[PDB]
Parts: structure tokens; C-alpha cells; sequence
């Protein structure tokens, strides 16, 4: 029938990974050198373009 | 001739170069008229073109192209019992579906297709036609009507070859049965002819357990008897000798259990011949060496079947492996969940050697959290050692929340209402939630009650339960039964086995009453509390704040944590006080849920429960009254009104209850009544041994789906309450209520459906041996 | 539950009853039981006025066929097993030839009943069942197995002189291929769509040609029943390939002469030039020996469950699984007369012998019909 | 403590005194690779120390253990045999 | 129920649907157009905004079977780059959407399978599309999924401490060590194993930690 007017309040979502705090290198002293990577752990590290949050593409 | 330009006259589904790709004129090409008709067929070899009609104008090509693409629907009709997708993956089959070209060449094909579905379910007769009914601008849509005469169904197997058995009674022996009658009706009578194949491997484990190894079938043919329904077979087999264990010489990769596997080897040598023992004790190595490690203990029996006295000896080749092939596990469905409270639930570790039931332990666990819609296993070897399986666990997790409600005593007048909800280990987070209450104009009720069942990895669980309630009886006043009533409870979990399992805990009770009733076992149980009260008005009050020593114990070993099979779980509780109490009382109560499936593959289980209860005094100051026990309606009995079963109250002849309205209490006063009034109240009987009879049905009727969580029972049950110090010298115009013998009984049909918060369960029972007094509602919600 | 879901097909009825020449019986005396519900290749034999009738399960009478007056009764309801007192169960049709009663059982068991009290003249297992009732001729026990296998027995004991297998489809694909004698050589069709031919006194296969198709890949009819029996003209034979299709081929060779593979007919009698038949829709017509040529037709009747059609009285005489009893005319197709006679219905054949008519219901068996 | 029902507390990874006896020093891994496999644990910036060691909690009274530590070289080649009891 | 229209308004129809949020009919439009014309020039633009209108009104799995369409219809294509984010974008909603988060509860322990997922994607998006308009953006997604990741095995590397499993602890947190450096609860894990080296009787390994340690408490 009907369900309008204000059917939801407060209902949402947000970016909270690029809203989380990022993270600091560990280090390792000379004789205790290990592997660290195992995979897709290494990415290419890029400023690759900006506009992020809800500046990012919507359509 | 060269090509100037092909004309793409009509697509409709390919591109207009794509188009000209499969063109063998296109432009630039010297084009003949060969090729010209050597594109008829290639634009045809595209699968979407209905018609091709290659022209040119002098050279310069025009095509009059005609296009069969996309079938916009498929319309099934006449189907009624088999899913139209079904006939779409038939249809799927055929690789044409909706956007897919029509072709009316595949027409019948797929109508005969479709009658080769027939042909295969369990039909013949059954005849389909299509209707194509064209749809704008290249468009058609399949309706299709299903003209289904009537299936094929078995009528008779003939057994040749047999030469011990009846044929008969291996009927009785197989699945497949033909006999449901009008007055000894049994059963259903079905056709698949996979079922065929089961009964032959029925017969042949018909004839491994005997010995006979030089059984064999021969073969097996249907009859295609002309009616398109009858179905009687031949069974060709050869019966054999029969064959006697004299002997297993098992070797192999023994790994140095071979006295350990020679106690899966006890056996007696010339005992007839059972190869499902011989599969079982072949198993029973994979679980002696499962939980020794050995997570492939390759196993091959050989049957050295000796004919020359009739007899079998056996060989048995053994593989073991490795033991340390369980390297880690890994859990997937924790999405809503806490992983340590699933990785708590195990008892194979990592860093270990395998223990193969130790992961069904765990996953018992797993089964008896209830949390669960699914608890699967996945146990991938990783590939480098096979000392490396990593066991994934993919569970399929459960809803949670259950709330409970009763629309009454106003939502107009006011706001009022019941109230109340679970969380169920609080989204799974480890804590347990139950909380109720009420808040009305008759009485204010607070409940609490959380449980972190696991506040240590000792299964240390702390239970902490509260109440507050306000109950009054607010009709003008504190005048009619009043209680302000509050009170905690803590409680612990105590681990005594992996299945015996202890409770207890510490109760605080304090209750500050005025002004009660002419009830007169309430003065009896004031004058045992000591009180000599006005037993003629309404107009006394009292506090107390009792205290007490909680305890408890359990069972399990029943199936699930939610939707259990079999097996039982004995749940002993009890209450006791303690000095310093008020009072000094004890009760306890005991509570059984024991299954039997009837059904082993649990189409039908028995389910068995019954509520023992006992309390009364430790000497003088006794239980009290709101102790004791309350049926009817639901609670474990339908059929009645809630709380409607036990002795019931009598009022005494009574003045002045502080509250006289214009004759809507009637309370013995001097309203009217002003005398002895036996009253229909269920107050409850100091003693309870009620029970049901509720048994496992099925539902066929709707999508399994969800039936596989609903749950249909009828139930049988029958109960009697009553206080053992009923004495009916005093009692001389009443029931006397110290009896065993306050039959009552009603039985019923259960109605649970599992919402996605919780179950919602409905039932209708008719009492058919009732002891009066009580009130009865047939129709129940049990929300 | 069951009765409310229920699925039916819908057949015509039969049109155009006649009594022109009104129809009655000689007697019935009839057996009591027989067929019933439970379909088999079993059908009734008339010879020497003896009635040779017995119920399916159970009596094996001998009717005088003046009466049908019970001129002796065995049974095979006896010799105690898992059944205990094991019931008759039959197969294939009566067969009485010589001072023998040959029959095939459901129990696959085959017997020689001494025709003048019904003693076991003999006695033998049959391997498996028989799709085909035994022509019990030349000293052999000719058969036609459920298995394919031609077992010939030597009919004097059972003594088996061969077992020879035969073309096989996947499952039992209902009709008789019985093993029928002609010139010196065992013809056989075969319900997997193919024919054969066999030599009679060894089971040596002379030729064995496919012809028609089958369920399995190319579905097939189960209202059509095709009469597999091969009848055998001078030598060029003439029979039916299951799925219907009829076919004319050399009987030294198998080499077609014409066939007809657009045939669904059920039961076949090749009368003369004018073939006469019974189609899956039950339409009769009339078929040349050059071709399926239309002589006569008759589409009067149509879809019901028929007997083999014979002719008798100068009529082609069938009746049905109904109940009803119909005479056609030899030429084309007009009822002579009708007769609704029962409504046990009749699923054996009705044989024609001794001058008489004799017909089974399927458990109100004998009526010996006259008009 | 006080308490009674404490379920036990298991750990594999641990061969027998056999296995022990199937190798030598100057045995590579991968010559106890092929009988006795790999460990659950070796070095993992230090050397190729194999790790078998056992670990099991009895009722009421400590944790059995059987350490076994297998000191490989930088070429796997086995240098110490060093296995501890429990303490 | 859309009648067959002007698919030009069918897109306009859902676009405005789009800006009205109305996705319970945008995406009504937007499938019989695709039921119409998936050929369109635009239909594959349609796609774009069919994995954002799903993703808008919350369609994942439906999501997820146009995700892989544009896979299949568009194996090169040069909107891919939002795609792949919209992979593991729904990898990222697909892995933690619940309300328990909005308790203050902190889900880094519920199971990362879809953050397994988006953590593939969004590096096959910065490697795939170095320079896109998501490869700034993605890159935090991947920032605290790596630490998401680590505090998923960090819990599990608790339970093993307190179950005792003291081997089981070594294999998680090396599992751990063989996956990130730069996460601090690694720094978190560092004295545990150690712990459970000693615990383990391993002292001189458990050295060997506090120099690492030592190198990681500053």
C-alpha cells in the first residue's frame, strides 16, 4: 500500500577504511631477517588519482 | 563481380561489421553467385538469422536478412509438481533461453526433450506443445502448455535367480514398495528407476551379510508394458553359494598397531560371511588410525573366497600415511561472530597429530552450540607435506533474538503492555541474553538475566539474573495482592564431564507485600510462616527477603544445540535456603528431554519429556505459595489457559479488602459473596509430575526449504498438581488436593515456524480427561 | 490427497455400436480370474473341443468346448516354498500341442501337463522369463526369451537343445517376438526395432537386420504394442518392427521388399493381400503385400485397448480391453454388430479354433461367443 | 587449583624414541625429510633447527613434554640431536 | 512493471531514479532495459550503473553476477578500473555490513573472506590501474585491511595463548610475520610467541625476539 515518509532515519554508510588510521614499518635487527611478504601483501604504493571518499566516482 | 556495399538490412542481435564478417562477399571481395550463396548459409551459420536472402544491385550486395533473436519469455503452463526451471534447465539444455534465437525445427525437439524429461522422471504420460507467440521487433515468447496424462508407477518385481528368499519379502526388503490398502492404508507408492539401482544394491548387501560370494545380479529389465504406467521388471541374478568367515590375513602398512588393528580383527573363523563388518572394521581402522594421524589410512580388503569348503578367508591391505598430517585449521562463517568462541569449540588441536573424531568432538561442539544452521568440514591436504592439512570449517551460522508478547490489559486505557527478548549469546559474541518483563496498570515486572557462558577457556559461566518486580495487582490500590518483589541471582556453570555438567549458584529474594486475599491456604501459609493474620480482610502486609543456595546439574548427549535428533539431556535443578534466610524450604525439579528416532534417517523421531518438580519446608516455615507449580495454556501443556492447572483457591468469608468497588472484585466481601467462595484459581500444587507424548512428523507439503527448520509434532501429554499438605479436614466441602490422581490430559498438534528472529510456534490441543476448575483456550500462539 | 491431485488422459470412446447381426454366446463357463490388472502375454488355445483355460495365478482347468464343462483341473498353485503352495503365475500364452500342455510361468518355470488329467508330463526352469510364448514344434520347445535367449527344449522332457542369445535392448521393451517356424528356418523379430531370422534346428542366425527404432535416443510408442511375432508368407516375410513399422523383406536374406516405416500398429493379421491391422490410435485398415496400401481402412473405431483382430462368422471380429466385443466387415470397415459382452475387458487374443471363437476377460475369462 | 575437572590439554608434533633413532648428525633435512618429514617448526631467521616436540597437559599434576630441537647447518645437514623431557 | 519504452528514457528513467535514490525502481528500469537492449551503447554503461545502483540499494549478490558479467562482456574495457574497485568494494561491504559494529564493537575478528577478496581487487586495481581515480582511495582500503587482516589472525593467535598451544601461537603469528611488517599488533604479537618461547623453554629464541624487541619497542 503505502510506506513513505521518513521510512528509514539515520540509515547509512561511510568510508571508514580510508577514515581508519594507517599504519608504521617494524624493524629487525642485523642476524633476524625474515621473510615478510607472502604474496599480494606487496602493492605498488600509490598517490594514482585522487578524489577520494565521496569524491570518488558515482555514476 | 566485386561487392560495392552489402546492404545489412535487419540484425537485431549482431553488429553490422560482425555481420559482415560472416558475409564471404564482403567489401572488397569478388563476389559470384556461389558466394552469394555461400552466404545464405554462413549468415545462417551465425544461429541468428531466420531468414537470408543475399541480392545485389548489379554488384553493389543487399541482403534481405530475417532474424530469429531473442525469445523475450518463456511461458511454462501444465506443470504442477516439477519446477518450470527445471524445464528451463532442460530448456537450458538445449542452450536456448530468453535473449537466445527461436528455431522451430527445436520445437518439437525440445518438446520431445521435455517428454524425454517425462520419460525420465517417472512419466511417459505426458505430452507437451509450444507456443510461440511473436513479441515486437524480432521478438517471441515459448508459452508452453504441459498436457501430463498420468505418470508411470511400479507394480511388480520378478526376482530370477533367487533361491533362498521370497521375492516378497525382499520387497519388503527394498525400498520400493506396492502396497498402501483402503482398510490397512500404509504408506505411498512411488517410481523412480535410480531407486532401482538402490534395491539391487540393497540385494547385494542382501547377500554380503550371509555369505553369499557367489551371488551376483545378472541383469535387470523393466517391462515397457503398453499403458505408459505399468511397471513390473525382471530380476536377473545368480544366488551363489554361501561363504563363512575362516579367516583375515591382514598386512600392509601397519605402523606398528597391528595388535590394536588385531582388535578390529576379532572375528570368529567360520562365522557365515559379512562384508559390511569387513567395511566396517575397515573403518574402524581409519578411525583407530584417523585419531592416530593417519588422515588417508588407505585400507583394501580382498575377500579370499574359498569355494572348496565354502568359505572365505581375508586379505586385507593396509596403508597407513603419516600422523602429524593435521598442520592448522581454518574457519570461515565468523562474519557475525567471535572466532575464538567457534576455535574454543574444538578438541584438535593444531601442532598435532590428527585426531579424527576429536575434530567430530569438536564439531559435536559445533552441533551442540545450536548457533548454527550448518557446521561443515573441509579438509584440504595442502599440497608440500602431508604432514599439511589445513581442515577449513565453513559453517553456516543461525538466526538470533526471540521476543514474546501478549496484547492485554489496556493499549488505550494507557500504556501498557508484556515485553520481552533474547539475543542468543548476543550475536553471537559470547553472551547469552535472556531478558522479560511487563509494564502495566496491574503491576510493574523487571526481569534480567545475561550469561557469559565462557568467561575463562574453563567454561567458566557466569549466569547473572535479576528481577524487579513491582507486582501489585493495581486495581485502585495495594489492597488486593500485592508484592513488590526483587531480587538477583548469581550463578555458575560448572564443566563435570565433556557430558556431565553442574549448576549453582546464590539467590537474593525480597518481597514486601500488603494486603492480601481471604485465600486461606495464603493464611494457611502465613500461620506456617508464623503470622497469625486477619484471615476476614485484606488488610495485611508484610515483607520478606528470603535467602538461598541454587544448584543444578546437566546432561547432554543429545544431537543439536536447536534442532536435535536424538539422545538425551537430563537437566536436574533445585533451590535450597540457607541460615540467615527468613525462611528455611527447599524444591527441586527435574526436567528430561529424551529422542528417539523412529525414523532413522529422522523422518519421524519420538521425543520424550516430562517435568518433575518437588518443594516444601525444611521444618515449619515452608515453600511459598508463588513456588509452586502453574500449567495449562502453553507452558509445556496445551489446550488450558496459561497457569490453569493445580489446586485452586477458596475464599474466605471477608469484610474489607481496602478496596470495595461498585461489584467488580468479587472477593468474598461485602459486595456480595459474603461468605466461603471456592474460587476456580489455579493457585498451584506444591508437587508436580506432568510429561507429553510429541513425536517427529514430517511436512511434504511445502518448499523443504524452510521446512527443514520448522518443526511438526503432535503431542500427547497429561499432568496433576498438588500440595502435599491439603488437608481435607479443613478442606471438607473441597477436592482434596494431596493427590496423585489430578488427571488431567489434553494432546495436540506443534505449529513452529523459524522466523529470522527467533521461532514462532503455534499449536491447537483439545483436553479430552480434564480435573475442573481450570480454563481452557484450545487455540494457542506460542511466540 | 491423492485422489484430488489425480492426472487423466483422455481417449475417444467407441462410435457406430452395431447388432446387424445381433451377437450372443454359445456359453460362458469361464475360468473365473486370469489377467486382471496384471498385464502378461498369456492368451487362451482351443483345440479338440477342449477348451484349454486356467486362471493366471492359479487353477489350470481343461473346459469341454461344446460347454466349456471342466474335462480335468491341475493347478500350479501347489509345491510349497516361500510361497507355500507357490501360485501359478504364467507367462506366455497356452500352448497344446501333442498330449502335452506347454506353458511358460512368471515363476520362469516351463511345463508339459499330460492333456488328459493335467500330470506334469514334464518339467523345466526356464532361464528367466519369456517375452514370447513357446511355438512347441519339431521336437523343440521353441522360445523366445525375456533374457533373448532361443532356448529350444526338447519337448519330449525339457531337454534343452540350445540356448542361443538373442538381439537385446536395454530394458524390457513389452511385446511378443515369438520364435516362429518357416520352411526349416527360426524367424524371430525383435522388440529392440530389429528382425532375424535363425536356423530352426540349431540356432544358427541366418540373417538379422535393424529396422526401426526404439526408446533410448529415439523415444517410441507404448500404445502402439507391437506385435513382434513374425508371420511368414512364401519368402518374402511379413511382420511388424518395434515402434509399429511394418516391413516386407526376403525371408533367405532380410533384403527389404518394401516396409512401411511410418507403422504403429499393434496386432497384425496378414489376410490375403488385405492385411489387416490394428493401429496405436486402433484405426483399421486394410494393407497391400506390395505396400502399406489402403485396401479399406476403418477409423471408426478409435483409441481404445484391442485384442488381435480375427475373422470370424465371415467378420473381422475384435474386442477390447473394455469389455466390448465388435465385428467389423472383412471389406471396409462397417460394424456387422457390437457387443459391450462384460467389462472385465480382454487384453489375451481371441482364438478362433475349432470352428468357434474363444475369447479370455481378464477375470470373467470365457465367453464363447456366437451371433 | 582446588578445582577437579580440568580437560586435558593435548600437543603432537612429537615422533617416537624410533625416529629418533632412524636419523644421525650429518644427516640433511631432506634425509629426514624423506622418513620423519617436516616438523611443525624450524628457525625462521635463524638455522634449519627442526622442531618435533611434544606437549601434554595430565590431570591436576603440570604438562608432560618432550622437546626435540634437530640443528641443521646452512646446508640442512643435521649438527645437533638436542632433545629436553618435560623441564 | 516497466513497459517496453524509448530506452533512452528507460536510461533516463533510472538516472533520475539514480539522483531520486530511488533504486527500488532505477534498477527497474535498469533490467528491462538490459532485458530489452544489453547491446546498447549504453547498456554496457548500464552495467556501471547496474553494480552502482546494486551497490546503492544494497544488491551485492546481484552485484557481484554483473561484476563478472562485465568480466565476460567486457574483458578489456576502459571502465574496468571501477569495476575492479566495485569488486572488492562489494568485497568490502560483502565482508562486514552488520550492526554489531554499530555498538561500538570492534569487527576485525569476524571472518575476513571477503576482505581476502577486496584485498585482491584493490591490488589488481593498483596494479591493474596505477593511476586511476580509486588507486589513492583503494590504497587505504588495503592500508587498514592488512592491519584487518592482522588483528583477524591476532585474535586467533590469543585463543592459542590461552589454550596453550603454544606451537599453534608460532604458526599464527609467523603466518603473521610471513604477511606484514608494518602492523603494530604484530609489534602486539611480538613478545607472545616469545612467550611462547619461553613457554616453550625456547629462551635463546626467545633472545633472539628481544632484540627484535628491542628493535620494536622503539
Amino acid at each position: 500500500c503505502s510506506s513513505d515518509s521518513r521510512y528509514k532515519r539515520q540509515v547509512s554508510g561511510d568510508e571508514a577504511y580510508l577514515e581508519a588510521a594507517p599504519l608504521a614499518e617494524l624493524h629487525a635487527p642485523a642476524g633476524m631477517i625474515l621473510p615478510v611478504t607472502s604474496g599480494d601483501y606487496a602493492i605498488p604504493v600509490t598517490n594514482g588519482s585522487g578524489a577520494v571518499g565521496k569524491a570518488l566516482d558515482i555514476r | 563481380f566485386v561487392v560495392k556495399d552489402i546492404h545489412f538490412e535487419g540484425l537485431q542481435r549482431v553488429a553490422v561489421g560482425a555481420a559482415l564478417l560472416s558475409m564471404p562477399v564482403r567489401t572488397g571481395d569478388t563476389v559470384n553467385d556461389e558466394d552469394i550463396s555461400n552466404t545464405i548459409r554462413a549468415l545462417f551459420a551465425t544461429g541468428n538469422f531466420e531468414d537470408v536472402r543475399v541480392l545485389r544491385d548489379g554488384d553493389t550486395l543487399l541482403v534481405q536478412v530475417k532474424e530469429r533473436p531473442t525469445i523475450a519469455s518463456i511461458t511454462f503452463s501444465g506443470n504442477k509438481s516439477v519446477k518450470d526451471d527445471m524445464l528451463k534447465q532442460n530448456l537450458e539444455a538445449s542452450g536456448v533461453r530468453v535473449g537466445e534465437s527461436l528455431d522451430r525445427t527445436t520445437i518439437a525437439d525440445i518438446e520431445k526433450g521435455l517428454e524425454d524429461f517425462y520419460y525420465s522422471v517417472g512419466k511417459y504420460s505426458a505430452s507437451v506443445k509450444a507456443v510461440v507467440t511473436p513479441l515486437p521487433r524480432n521478438r517471441v515468447d515459448l508459452k508452453l502448455v504441459f498436457q501430463e496424462g498420468v505418470s508411470a508407477e511400479i507394480q511388480q518385481i520378478n526376482i530370477v535367480g533367487n533361491h533362498a528368499f521370497t521375492t516378497d519379502e525382499l520387497i519388503s526388503h527394498f525400498q520400493l514398495r506396492d502396497e498402501v490398502p483402503w482398510w490397512n492404508v500404509v504408506g505411498d507408492r512411488k517410481y523412480q528407476k535410480q531407486k532401482l539401482a538402490g534395491d539391487l544394491e540393497t540385494l547385494r548387501s542382501y547377500y554380503l551379510d550371509r555369505g553369499y560370494a557367489r551371488f551376483n545380479i545378472d541383469s535387470t529389465q523393466v517391462s515397457l508394458t503398453p499403458d505408459k504406467k505399468g511397471i513390473y521388471v525382471t530380476v536377473n541374478i545368480t544366488e551363489g553359494d554361501q561363504y563363512k568367515l575362516s579367516g583375515v590375513e591382514v598386512s600392509g602398512n601397519l605402523a606398528g598397531h597391528s595388535a590394536e588393528i588385531e582388535q578390529l580383527t576379532k572375528i570368529e573363523p567360520g562365522e557365515l560371511y559379512n562384508g559390511t563388518k569387513v567395511t566396517k572394521m575397515e573403518d574402524d581402522i581409519k578411525k583407530l588410525l584417523g585419531r592416530y594421524g593417519y588422515a588417508y589410512p588407505r585400507v583394501q580388503s580382498m575377500p579370499e573366497i574359498n569355494d572348496a569348503d565354502k568359505t572365505v578367508k581375508l586379505r586385507v591391505n593396509v596403508d597407513a600415511g603419516n600422523r602429524f598430517y593435521v598442520r592448522k585449521i581454518r574457519f570461515e562463517g565468523n562474519d557475525t561472530s567471535k572466532d575464538a568462541v567457534l576455535r574454543r569449540e574444538m578438541r584438535q588441536m593444531e601442532g598435532a597429530w590428527l585426531g579424527s573424531d576429536l575434530v567430530d568432538q569438536g564439531k559435536e561442539r559445533l552441533n551442540r552450540l545450536g548457533f548454527f544452521e550448518t557446521v561443515d568440514t573441509d579438509t584440504q591436504r595442502v599440497p608440500g607435506s602431508p604432514d599439511q592439512v589445513d581442515v577449513v570449517y565453513k559453517v553456516k551460522e543461525r538466526n538470533t533474538g526471540s521476543f514474546n508478547f501478549g496484547i492485554g490489559y489496556g493499549t488505550e486505557s494507557g500504556v501498557s503492555f508484556q515485553a520481552g527478548v533474547q539475543q542468543d549469546n548476543w550475536l553471537g559474541t559470547g553472551y547469552a541474553v535472556g531478558i522479560n518483563g511487563t509494564k502495566n496498570d496491574y503491576q510493574t515486572y523487571a526481569e534480567l538475566s545475561v550469561t557469559n557462558p565462557y568467561f575463562t577457556v574453563d567454561g567458566v559461566s557466569l549466569g547473572g539474573r535479576l528481577f524487579y518486580n513491582d507486582f501489585q495487582a493495581d486495581d485502585a490500590d495495594l489492597s488486593d495482592y500485592t508484592n513488590k518483589s526483587y531480587g538477583t541471582d548469581v550463578t555458575l556453570g560448572f564443566p563435570i564431564n565433556e557430558y556431565n555438567s553442574l549448576r549453582a549458584g546464590l539467590g537474593y529474594v525480597h518481597n514486601s507485600l500488603s494486603n492480601m486475599q481471604p485465600q486461606v491456604a495464603m493464611w494457611r501459609y502465613l500461620y506456617s510462616m508464623g503470622e497469625h493474620p486477619s484471615t476476614s480482610d485484606q488488610d495485611n502486609s508484610f515483607k520478606t527477603d528470603d535467602f538461598t543456595f541454587n544448584y543444578g546439574w546437566t546432561y547432554n548427549k543429545l544431537d543439536r544445540g536447536y534442532f536435535p535428533t536424538d539422545g538425551s539431556r537430563v537437566n536436574l535443578t533445585g533451590k535450597v535456603t540457607i541460615p540467615g534466610s527468613d525462611n528455611e524450604y527447599y524444591k527441586v525439579t527435574l526436567d528430561t528431554a529424551t529422542y528417539v528416532p523412529i525414523d532413522d534417517d529422522h523422518k519421524w523421531v519420538v521425543l520424550g519429556r516430562t517435568r518433575w518438580g518437588y518443594g516444601d519446608g525444611l521444618g515449619g516455615k515452608e515453600m511459598p505459595f508463588y513456588e509452586n507449580f502453574y500449567a495449562g495454556g502453553s507452558s509445556t501443556v496445551r489446550g488450558f489457559q496459561s497457569n490453569t492447572i493445580g489446586p485452586k483457591a477458596v475464599y474466605f468469608p471477608h469484610q474489607a479488602s481496602n478496596y470495595d468497588p461498585d461489584y467488580d472484585y468479587e472477593c468474598a466481601t461485602q459486595d456480595g459473596a459474603k461468605d466461603l467462595c471456592k474460587s476456580d484459581d489455579a493457585v498451584g500444587g506444591n508437587a508436580m509430575a506432568v510429561a507429553s507424548l510429541e513425536f517427529i512428523t514430517p511436512t511434504p507439503f511445502i518448499s523443504d526449504k524452510y521446512a527443514n527448520s520448522v518443526r511438526t509434532s503432535f503431542f500427547w501429554d497429561m499432568g496433576t498438581v498438588w500440595d502435599t499438605n491439603w488437608d481435607s479436614s479443613q478442606y471438607s466441602g473441597y477436592p482434596d488436593y494431596s493427590d496423585p490422581s489430578n488427571i488431567r490430559m489434553s494432546a495436540g498438534i506443534a505449529l513452529q515456524w523459524m522466523s529470522p528472529l527467533g521461532p514462532l510456534v503455534f499449536s491447537y490441543a483439545q483436553p479430552f480427561k480434564k480435573y475442573d476448575g481450570d480454563k481452557a483456550e484450545q487455540f494457542q500462539f506460542n511466540i | 490427497l491423492f485422489n484430488s491431485e489425480e492426472d487423466v488422459v483422455k481417449m475417444s470412446p467407441l462410435p457406430t455400436v452395431e447388432n446387424q447381426f445381433t451377437p450372443t454366446t454359445a456359453w460362458s463357463t469361464s475360468v473365473g480370474s486370469g489377467i486382471g490388472n496384471f498385464y502378461s502375454n498369456l492368451h487362451p488355445a482351443l483345440a479338440d473341443n477342449v477348451v484349454y483355460a486356467a486362471d493366471r495365478a492359479g487353477l489350470v482347468k481343461a473346459l469341454n468346448a461344446d460347454d466349456g464343462k471342466e474335462i480335468w483341473s491341475v493347478s500350479l498353485a501347489e509345491k510349497d516354498g516361500w510361497f507355500s503352495k507357490e501360485p501359478a503365475l504364467l507367462s506366455g500364452g497356452v500352448t497344446v500341442s501333442g498330449g502335452h500342455v506347454y506353458i511358460g510361468s512368471e515363476k520362469a518355470q516351463v511345463y508339459a501337463l499330460n492333456t488328459s488329467d493335467g500330470t506334469v508330463a514334464w518339467q523345466t526352469k526356464v532361464a528367466g522369463e519369456a517375452l514370447s510364448r513357446p511355438v512347441v514344434s519339431d521336437g523343440l520347445v521353441l522360445i523366445h526369451t525375456s533374457n533373448g535367449q532361443l532356448q529350444a527344449l526338447n519337448e519330449a522332457d525339457g531337454a534343452v537343445k540350445w540356448t542361443v542369445n538373442l538381439d537385446m535392448p536395454s530394458l524390457s521393451l513389452r511385446g511378443e517376438s515369438a520364435p516362429t517356424t518357416a520352411f526349416g528356418a527360426a524367424v524371430v523379430g525383435g522388440d529392440n526395432g530389429r528382425v532375424s531370422a535363425v536356423l530352426m534346428e540349431q540356432g544358427q542366425m541366418i540373417w538379422q537386420q535393424r529396422i526401426s527404432q526404439a526408446t533410448g535416443s529415439t523415444e517410441i510408442d507404448r500404445l502402439s504394442d507391437v506385435d513382434t511375432t513374425p508371420v511368414v508368407v512364401n519368402g518374402v516375410v511379413f511382420a511388424l518392427a518395434y515402434n509399429g513399422n511394418l516391413t516386407a523383406l526376403d525371408l533367405r536374406s532380410g533384403q527389404i521388399m518394401w516396409k512401411r516405416e511410418l507403422g504403429s500398429v499393434n496386432d497384425f493379421i496378414v489376410d490375403g493381400n488385405r492385411i489387416y491391422l490394428v493401429d496405436q490410435n486402433d484405426r483399421v485398415m486394410a494393407l497391400t503385400i506390395d505396400g502399406g496400401v489402403t485396401l479399406w481402412t476403418q477409423s471408426d473405431l478409435l483409441h481404445r485397448l484391442l485384442t488381435s483382430p480375427v475373422l470370424y462368422n465371415g467378420n473381422l471380429v475384435v474386442g477390447d480391453s473394455e469389455g466390448y466385443l465388435h465385428w467389423i466387415n472383412v471389406e471396409d470397415g462397417r460394424f456387422v454388430a457390437q457387443q459391450k459382452v462384460d467389462s472385465s475387458g480382454f487384453q489375451t487374443e481371441p482364438v478362433a479354433a475349432d470352428g468357434k471363437l474363444l475369447i479370455q476377460a481378464k477375470d470373467g475369462t470365457v465367453y464363447s461367443i456366437t451371433r | 587449583e582446588r578445582v577437579v575437572y580440568r580437560p586435558d590439554i593435548n600437543q603432537g608434533n612429537y615422533l617416537t624414541a624410533n625416529d629418533v633413532s632412524k636419523i644421525r648428525v650429518g644427516m640433511t633435512q631432506q634425509q629426514v625429510a624423506y622418513a620423519l618429514g617436516t616438523p611443525l617448526m624450524s628457525d625462521p631467521f635463524g638455522t634449519n633447527t627442526w622442531f618435533y616436540v611434544f606437549r601434554q597437559q595430565p590431570g591436576h599434576e603440570g604438562v608432560t613434554q618432550q622437546t626435540l630441537t634437530l640443528t641443521f647447518n646452512s646446508s640442512g645437514v643435521l649438527t645437533n640431536i638436542d632433545n629436553k623431557p618435560a623441564l | 512493471e516497466v513497459p517496453d519504452n524509448p530506452p533512452n528514457e528507460i536510461y533516463a528513467t533510472a538516472q533520475q531514479k539514480l539522483q531520486d535514490g530511488n533504486w527500488r525502481q532505477a534498477i527497474t528500469q535498469l533490467e528491462a532495459l538490459d532485458n530489452r537492449y544489453p547491446f546498447g551503447p549504453y547498456s554496457q554503461q548500464v552495467q556501471l550503473d547496474l553494480i552502482y545502483a546494486y551497490y546503492k540499494n544494497a544488491d551485492l549478490p546481484l552485484a557481484q553476477a554483473a561484476i563478472d558479467r562485465f568480466i565476460r562482456l567486457n574483458p578489456t574495457h576502459p571502465n574496468i578500473d571501477y569495476v575492479m574497485y566495485m569488486r572488492g568494494l562489494t568485497n568490502m561491504a560483502l565482508d562486514d555490513s552488520a550492526l554489531q559494529g554499530f555498538f561500538g564493537v570492534d569487527r576485525s575478528d569476524r571472518d575476513p573472506q571477503h576482505a581476502r577478496a577486496a584485498f585482491s581487487d584493490f591490488s589488481k586495481l593498483v596494479r591493474g590501474y596505477p593511476n586511476s581515480q580509486y588507486t589513492t582511495d583503494a590504497t587505504k582500503r588495503l592500508v587498514f585491511l592488512k592491519d584487518r587482516l592482522a588483528k583477524y589472525e591476532y585474535s586467533v593467535a590469543e585463543y592459542y595463548t590461552e589454550r596453550g598451544a603454544w606451537v599453534a601461537v608460532v604458526n599464527r603469528v609467523e603466518g603473521m610475520l610471513r604477511d606484514y611488517p608494518d602492523t603494530q599488533a604484530t609489534r602486539d604479537a611480538l613478545p607472545l610467541m616469545e612467550n611462547a618461547y619461553r613457554q616453550m623453554q625456547m629462551n635463546a629464541q626467545a633472545e633472539k625476539v628481544a632484540k627484535i624487541i628491542a628493535a620494536n619497542s622503539s
